[PDB]
């Protein structure tokens, strides 16, 4: 009411030019909730209008404002010689402590250590904000970036305790208080303690707070696919998730993250084509959901629509995030029955097990898809002699694999001596194997007679091209 | 400073270890492959130009782990398949396949003077090879969750250990005994390098930091920061001046040792990068990665 | 084969974190 | 379910070629979950499509949700369920055509379905494991419904 009439208005002299100064100024100063390009291209003529009337430097919070857009731009580096410059204009407000160039700067450099660990350059950054901290420790965003950073190094650093101590500092901080839960969701053995750490500010003050009760409802989600649901203690679970999600569903329709809740909890429920509709709602809202890629695969495995899901499951691969993720490419393997579903879903796996060669499930899952392929190709099959030669081989793996495993304890909750009866079956396999091999030489030598039967033939061939020449 | 050879579609598969010669036993003019194709591709660096020598099979998995002797000019490969298989280069023949049995097997390192052969093991143990026996000759069990990454002290007295989980383990091997437990990192470690004098060692994790420490009172030299993906291979120039570091993320960072600084950085490759190693001198830099695509990278 | 891949299947919901956006004076 | 194909594209040009016609225009789009290319000629008189649109688009072999064979007659008085409803730019043609990268010992690993709709054309080309549902001389329904 204030903002579509201030484009209007913004429009109204954009065109126009009444000596337009700062015209281009709050044009961007809307700009940036919407089309960043449109506030740069105001910068850019905003740069220019402060040159002609009188040559006068550009004031440092237009030049940091534009590097601060070109930080979600593309543009990393001249939006650093922007935080630079900026600097230096602040340092050229030399006796402006009425415009506080020096709390400016202090917000500047804020951005460009942020910018810094853009750029991954976590040791400059961490100057920067140790620069900050010891000249403002008020400050929480710096000390929390700060432990942001040693939380990419993990949890129990001091990246917890810069986190605490900006509760120390500030406990009405929402942001950091999150962020202590957030810690916490590494320790998901943490899950029903967060009800605690994530209750502190469920005062109505920071109520309401749709972040921290999605929280509520992805640890209470977490909670699922246990054999506890024909307990009903699942189902009162389910329930509960969804009471959360009907709650934020009414505070807030347009939230996206609560429908994926919903889509979530009702396929747990068995509703998967109940659900591909509801994701597929959250899918034209924004594509950029890394979540929604998995959990519509999900439904066209369970359709068996692989030929719609791994295409989708790569697609989720094409972030810059992790090499092998591990649990994307289990999703894959799932009902994987056809060809490249078998060698190529082993080649997958492989691709797994060379970053994560500790998994049991894993090894255990190449041994179960070389047992498959194994028995692809021995039974009605009249083969190939070197596929089955390299058939015996990698069942003695599997069964290498099948003694392994059974002699280890700890499996994924769910005791893995399953590996017993693939051991009587590779033992029938290598009395099928010994029966195969031989049908092996069988085409081999019968090959060779019909190398020999086409030998003598070409030999009458050139036999009649004697009698020509003669 | 660029790149003077790239191989296209040099494997059928990802390629996950590299091995360039650096003596003058033919070696130098010849690279080792390592890839999941389960090709063992020999590719002779003759006139200037990558011409493949041997392609040697067997493998019957991904291969995790090639190298060459710097007393030989012999290879040896690792893969999942625990057969290490040892592989003569002047024929392309394969010496020998040492079953690591079960499966306890992983990536390789030949001695400095090729006699011992170090792998990581899901113990945590790190089995020690006799080259001639195909034999554990003793493992150097020092507990832990799982070995990542080793390397032999390339002056032959010492050896590091790079776990599952950012345990650094440092080895007296004339004596083969535990002498510092460093933990420097908490995320997992895929390559670490002694120093060509190996006074320095430096680190790969997960988290982009080249944490680099001193040998000689085994302290913390200081931490670099890296890429933004997973850094995974390095290998120093071999003059003791600057090192490689391959990364998660399409992108090979070159470093100065001294002044901690990305002294450049490649792209070439469209996927990730996995095996890097230098020259003779250093000058050119062979680069693997998942594009199947080997990129020879001089750097004066 | 007889039966299918083993995996604990969840419906998994992942959380964005806290933007920290460069800041507009 | 009667669904040959569904994805979503992104208007990435509009009549490369410049106009050729006045009430049909040319659209060149690509998806984002499998990474398909699409031409496809629309009547933007009735339906405009804007450079940079996003739009859901669902090849079909029938509109009716359930399994259920077209008889190609139009039939303007049918109350059945019809998958149309919750579309706003429908077409209806047949395939003309499917070409493929196959060697004449390798199969096809990407597909390019060729489909008329009374004269405007389609094609939508991209991995072969996307476009088995598409044989020619096969009639077919486009369901095209623009989003934000």
């Amino acid at each position: 009411e204030k903002r579509d009439i201030a484009k209007g208005h913004l429009k109204k002299v954009t065109e126009q030019y009444p000596d337009d100064v700062e015209a281009w100024i709050e044009l961007a100063q809307i700009l940036e909730q919407t089309d960043i390009q449109g506030a740069l291209s105001a910068y850019g003529t905003a740069t220019r209008i402060l040159q002609e009337k009188v040559q006068a430097d550009v004031p440092p919070e237009i030049l940091n404002n534009v590097g601060a857009l070109h930080f979600r731009l593309g543009n990393l580096g001249e939006a650093k010689k922007y935080f630079l410059a900026s600097l230096d204009r602040a340092k050229a407000e030399a006796e402006h402590d009425e415009h506080y160039y020096n709390a400016i700067s202090v917000t500047t450099s804020y951005n460009l250590a942020r910018l810094y660990e853009a750029m991954c350059e976590f040791h400059e950054a961490e100057k920067l904000y140790k620069n900050i901290l010891r000249e403002h420790p008020n400050y929480v965003d710096c000390y929390l970036r700060l432990g942001a950073m040693a939380r990419d190094k993990g949890n129990f650093y001091e990246a917890s305790d810069w986190f605490k101590e900006a509760l120390q500092i500030n406990q009405d901080h929402p942001d950091a208080w999150s962020l202590i839960g957030n810690l916490h969701l590494a320790k998901q053995e943490w899950g029903p303690g967060q009800k605690k750490f994530e209750r502190i500010l469920k005062q109505p003050s920071t109520q309401s707070d749709t972040y921290s009760m999605l929280a509520l409802g992805n640890v209470w989600l977490q909670t699922l696919h246990q054999p506890t649901r024909d307990r009903e203690k699942e189902k009162r679970h389910q329930d509960r998730a969804l009471a959360i999600y009907k709650q934020v569903l009414r505070n807030d329709a347009k939230n996206l993250y609560a429908a994926n809740g919903i889509g979530a909890v009702l396929a747990h429920k068995g509703y998967f084509r109940e659900a591909r509709d509801v994701f597929a709602q959250v899918r034209e809202a924004t594509a950029d959901i890394s979540d929604v890629w998995l959990n519509l695969a999900h439904i066209y495995v369970e359709q068996k629509q692989y030929i719609s899901a791994v295409q989708m499951y790569e697609n989720c691969l094409r972030k810059f995030y992790k090499h092998q993720n591990t649990e994307v490419v289990l999703y894959l393997a799932r009902a994987l029955f056809k060809c490249g579903k078998l060698q190529e879903c082993k080649q997958t796996l492989l691709k797994a097990r060379h970053v994560a060669p500790s998994d049991t499930v894993l090894m255990f899952n190449v041994a179960l898809v070389l047992q498959r392929l194994a028995t692809s190709v021995l039974k009605d099959e009249k083969s190939n002699l070197k596929e089955v030669l390299n058939a015996v081989k990698e069942l003695e793996l599997a069964h290498r694999y099948f003694s392994y495993l059974s002699k280890v304890g700890d499996k994924m909750r769910f005791d893995l001596a399953l590996a017993a009866t693939e051991a009587r079956q590779c033992s029938d396999l290598l009395s099928q194997a010994q029966y195969h091999v031989a049908r092996a030489r069988k085409q081999d030598e019968e090959e060779r007679e019909l190398r020999a039967k086409q030998e003598q033939e070409k030999e009458l061939l050139r036999q009649k091209l004697l009698k020509e020449q003669e | 400073y660029g790149i003077l050879f790239k191989q296209e579609q040099a494997h059928d598969d990802a390629i996950w270890s590299v091995a360039w010669g650096t003596n003058k036993k033919e070696n130098s003019e010849t690279v080792v492959t390592g890839s999941l194709d389960d090709l063992v591709k020999v590719w002779k660096w003759r006139d200037e130009r990558l011409d493949l020598q041997w392609s040697l099979e067997g493998h019957q998995l991904g291969v995790v782990s090639v190298d060459i002797s710097h007393t030989l000019p012999i290879a040896a490969s690792s893969s999942l398949d625990a057969h290490i298989r040892l592989w003569d280069l002047e024929n392309g023949k394969q010496i020998k396949s040492i079953d690591a049995g079960p499966v306890d097997a992983w990536t390789l390192a030949f001695s400095p003077d090729s006699q011992y052969l170090a792998t990581g093991t899901h113990v945590g143990k790190v089995n020690i090879f006799g080259v001639e026996s195909g034999k554990k000759e003793y493992s150097l069990d020092t507990r832990g969750k799982f070995i990542l990454s080793i390397a032999y002290s390339p002056d032959g007295k010492y050896l590091a250990s790079g776990a599952i989980d950012g345990i650094i383990n440092i080895f007296d091997i004339a004596t083969g005994k535990l002498l510092h437990t460093l933990e420097g990192h908490a995320m997992p470690i895929r390559s670490l390098t002694f120093s060509p004098d190996s006074q320095l060692l430096v680190t790969a994790s997960d988290d982009g930091y080249i944490k680099i420490y001193d040998v000689q009172h085994a302290n913390l030299a200081g931490t670099l920061s890296g890429h933004a993906s997973w850094v995974l291979n390095v290998a120093f120039c071999p003059d003791d001046t600057h090192f490689v570091s391959s990364s998660s993320d399409k992108s090979v960072k070159v470093w100065d040792v001294g002044t901690r600084t990305c002294v450049h950085t490649f792209f070439d490759h469209q996927d990730q990068v996995w095996g890097v190693k230098y020259n003779g001198n250093g000058s050119k830099i062979v680069s693997v990665g998942d594009d199947q695509e080997i990129h020879i990278y001089d750097c004066p | 084969e007889r039966s299918g891949v083993v995996c604990r299947v969840k419906y998994c919901n992942s959380l964005p974190d806290i933007p920290f956006d460069p800041k507009f004076i | 379910a009667g669904i040959l194909f569904e994805d979503i594209f992104d208007v990435k040009d509009i009549d490369p070629e410049g106009k050729k016609f006045d009430r049909v225009s040319r659209l060149h789009c690509e998806s984002e979950s499998f990474k398909m290319d699409l031409i496809l000629d629309v009547n933007i008189q009735i339906y405009p499509v804007d450079l940079g649109d996003k739009f859901r688009l669902v090849i079909a072999s029938t509109l009716y949700e359930d399994g259920t064979l077209d008889d190609g007659e139009y039939n303007p008085t049918d109350d059945r369920p019809s998958r149309a409803d919750q579309f706003e730019y429908v077409m209806y043609g047949k395939v003309y055509r499917i070409e493929g990268d196959e060697t004449s010992t390798e199969a096809a690993t990407r597909l390019s379905a060729y489909v008329s709709y009374g004269g405007l054309l389609m094609r939508l080309q991209g991995d072969a494991n996307n476009l088995h549902g598409f044989e020619v001389d096969s009639r077919v329904y486009l369901l095209m419904k623009k989003l934000a």
